[PDB]
């Protein structure tokens, strides 16, 4: 409900979603790119 | 942004040190905390001393474990990297020029995937 | 407008809108056709 | 070199750098559940304790490794790297570079596995198993002087079947006069005894030596008859001349004495030990 600046355990298919990099960065208007970009890669 | 000169020999031989000696210091506080405990729960008022609460110093060792860890195996994919490129690329870093390079490279690439290919549709015939 | 000319070369090479269509956009550095001089980090300007 | 790999094995080391100590806290995690018998149990604690030792060993493990460093470093290969953004969509080739490694590795595996073979038949199933072109007698020529520091010649005096003589660090030098394919019917003599180079008037038979080295003409030809698999020459006579190529010492005497006989050598097991054993 609030926001904080620590990490402490956080739980979490969201996985493998996380992971398997999609071809598609997020929102991929189409501009270039042929290569599949992971969300946690992007976000890194 | 590390700049360690990105030669993993000497400062793996250089961290060893490190090692050895927060081994040394967790054992010391280890022990230090153990006779302690045993003065407390049968003793009398004998351990004042503050050291160190174990947990900082443990999992710092861990970390620096760590460490050595992941530098020691990003220098294995690097020597390994190296042999498989001699072992199967011939040496052209300016005799052949770079196109002429990423051409084979790619011809290369399309071998393996027709293999590839082969090989699956072979598996797909016999089921 | 002198970044204006290679924003809309890039945004033509993107999109293409209605080198003759051809491959033609250069946003990158370290090209391979350079001078050969050293391997480059970052040569930009 | 290839001592990089030793590296690899430094890894599984560091792996145990941590694990120990690991044992050793789970150790540490529970007390005495019902010795009964003696107290080493403690001990134990100290016997994982020692593990750690290993640890040390590691250090010493780098005085065997940095032999050298080569030139030209990253190896050549970020240079694809170096390209600009168009080339970068080309790891996939690296990956291949892996994958068919394996694949070797694979067959490494596999073509070993197919040692065990399970042909009940080899015939009623088709053919000219006698090579036809006298070409291929060169190139088995060649592939064999390809190895080092053993020289091979031929001269085929005789008509179309295959002769030719092979020399080696001593004057042991064997001549081998066989078929249009396969190796059989040779002879070995030593220090001149033969010179089969214009021997009386030519590459001559003699069909002899002082009692020497006829024991081991008599193992090569046994190892001849027994090396003719039905098909791939080729192996065959690269067989025939590794096995020849074990007795350019003639040095040690394993599983006896230096002085059994005259000499010793029956090499088929990859290894020459004291002959008149086996």
């Amino acid at each position: 409900l609030p926001q904080r600046s620590w990490a402490a355990s956080i739980p979490t298919s969201a996985l493998n979603i996380l992971l398997l990099p999609s071809p598609t960065p997020g929102l991929v208007p189409g501009l270039a790119g042929s290569y599949l970009c992971s969300p946690l890669e992007r976000f890194l | 942004q590390q700049q360690q000169d990105f030669d993993p020999v000497q400062r793996y031989k250089m961290l060893i040190p490190q090692l050895k000696e927060s081994l040394q210091t967790l054992m010391k506080v280890a022990a230090q905390n153990l006779i302690q405990n045993t003065n407390i729960d049968n003793g009398q008022k004998s351990s004042d001393a503050p050291l160190q609460r174990f947990d900082k110093c443990l999992e710092e060792f861990y970390a620096l474990c760590d460490q050595l860890e992941l530098c020691l195996r990003l220098a294995h994919e690097c020597l390994s990297q190296s042999c498989d490129s001699a072992k199967h690329s011939p040496t052209l870093v300016p005799s052949l020029p770079y196109p002429q390079y990423l051409a084979v490279i790619k011809a290369q690439i399309t071998c393996a995937k027709d293999i590839h290919t082969a090989l699956l549709d072979c598996a797909n015939k016999v089921t | 407008t002198h970044i204006l000319r290679d924003c809309v070369h890039i945004m033509k090479l993107e999109l293409f809108p209605d080198q003759l269509k051809w491959n033609v956009q250069f946003c990158l550095t370290i090209p391979p056709s350079a001078p050969p001089i050293a391997p480059p980090g970052t040569p930009a300007v | 070199g290839v001592n990089l790999e030793a590296f690899s094995q430094a890894i599984s080391a560091i792996q145990a750098l941590r694990s120990s100590v690991s044992r050793v806290f789970d150790c540490l995690k529970d007390g005495m559940r019902n010795k009964e018998t003696l107290e080493g149990r403690e001990k134990a604690f100290i016997a994982n304790f020692q593990d750690n030792l290993h640890s040390v060993n590691r250090d010493l493990n780098e005085l065997e490794r940095l032999s050298n460093l080569v030139g030209k470093p990253s190896e050549n290969h970020p240079l694809h790297n170096s390209g600009l953004l168009s080339l970068d969509p080309y790891s996939q080739l690296l990956q291949a570079y892996k994958w068919s490694n394996k694949l070797q590795y694979h067959a490494g595996l596999a073509s070993g596995l197919l040692n065990q073979q399970s042909l009940k038949r080899s015939a009623n199933q088709m053919t000219t198993l006698v090579l036809p072109p006298q070409y291929v007698d060169d190139v088995i020529s060649r592939i064999d002087r390809m190895f080092p520091e053993m020289s091979i010649h031929l001269s085929r005096p005789n008509g179309t079947s295959a002769m030719l003589l092979v020399t080696l660090g001593k004057v042991l030098k064997v001549i081998v006069v066989m078929r249009s394919l396969f190796i059989d019917r040779t002879i070995v003599k030593g220090y001149n005894e033969s010179v089969y180079t214009e021997d009386g008037k030519l590459d001559i038979w003699s069909k002899s030596s002082y009692q020497v080295f006829q024991k081991v003409t008599d193992h090569a030809t046994t190892a001849l008859l027994h090396y003719q698999l039905p098909q791939m020459p080729d192996v065959v006579v690269r067989s025939f001349m590794t096995w020849l190529r074990s007795y350019i010492k003639l040095f040690q005497a394993p599983c006896q004495r230096c002085g059994k006989f005259l000499q010793d050598g029956l090499p088929p097991t990859w290894r020459d030990f004291r002959t008149l054993e086996a």
